[PDB]
């Protein structure tokens, strides 16, 4: 089974070069020409060019001409793209993929995992926590607010709980001043209010780190 | 040796259908598009003919 395997996910400063790799599986290269196709995020995909080993060409749209650089290396059975020129609007999700017949011509039949890469303003920065407030009074929510993102969607568990209990996946968006930021809620029925202790853990930005915030109205 | 008994046919008759074609319009463009992202793909021609 034809498959293709991506490198990880990348975040890189701008007007640098990123250069993301395709291992192909159950296949030869000459077998199986890659095409390179992205989308940002919430937006639909986008066409960015292809690679033909066998007959040692590659070709970019014209959007990329002069920035992107299509390279293939046969001993390991890999094909890497590499951009360059970064902005804002280069952050997105790249994708490797191909197809088993010819009669798909270019409908893509098998695909890479994707690679997300991050068209970033700053480095590994850390994050900032702040509570709630009782507001007016059924039942009862609160949250624990969280600001100034930026190593990637994260995750951390200490004193954290099972199955249920809620969901928290909420969804840190971004901000003009290039740092994002989410939000969380926890709701219970009102008279817990008065006797239950409200600790809730927060993300941390880099990966091995951690934030814990007790609400007391 | 019987061979005058044999017919007459025309060797590349098919071969030159697919040449006369592959002359009309948008045919030769079509090959093009298609041969884009592959050395190799299956084209329907304008007469409904697929042809590697």
């Amino acid at each position: 089974q034809v498959q293709l395997v991506e490198s990880g996910a990348e975040a890189k400063k701008p007007g640098s070069s990123v250069k993301v790799s395709c291992k192909i599986s159950g296949g030869t290269l000459n077998d199986y020409p890659i095409r390179w196709v992205r989308q940002a995020p919430g937006q639909g995909l986008e066409w960015m060019g292809g690679i033909i080993p066998i007959l040692g060409t590659s070709y970019e749209t014209q959007k990329f001409q002069g920035r992107l650089t299509l390279t293939a290396d046969e001993l390991t059975s890999t094909v890497y793209m590499e951009l360059r020129y970064l902005t804002s609007e280069d952050a997105a999700v790249y994708f490797c993929a191909t197809m088993t017949s010819p009669v798909f011509i270019d409908a893509l039949d098998v695909w890479g995992q994707g690679t997300r890469v991050t068209v970033s303003s700053a480095s590994t920065k850390g994050p900032s926590v702040f509570p709630l407030a009782p507001s007016s009074k059924g039942t009862a929510a609160l949250g624990c607010l969280v600001k100034d993102y930026f190593p990637e969607p994260v995750t951390v568990s200490w004193n954290s709980g099972a199955l249920t209990s809620g969901v928290h996946t909420f969804p840190a968006v971004l901000q003009s001043s290039g740092l994002y930021s989410l939000s969380s809620v926890v709701t219970v029925p009102s008279s817990s209010l008065g006797t239950q202790t409200y600790i809730c853990n927060v993300n941390h930005k880099p990966s091995n780190t951690k934030v814990d915030k007790r609400v007391e109205p | 040796f019987l061979g005058f008994l044999l017919g007459v046919g025309s060797a590349i008759a098919s071969g030159v259908a697919v040449c006369k074609v592959l002359h009309l319009e948008g045919e030769v463009n079509k090959i093009k598009s298609a041969l884009l992202s592959t050395n190799k793909a299956v084209v329907s021609l304008s007469n409904g003919v697929s042809v590697l």
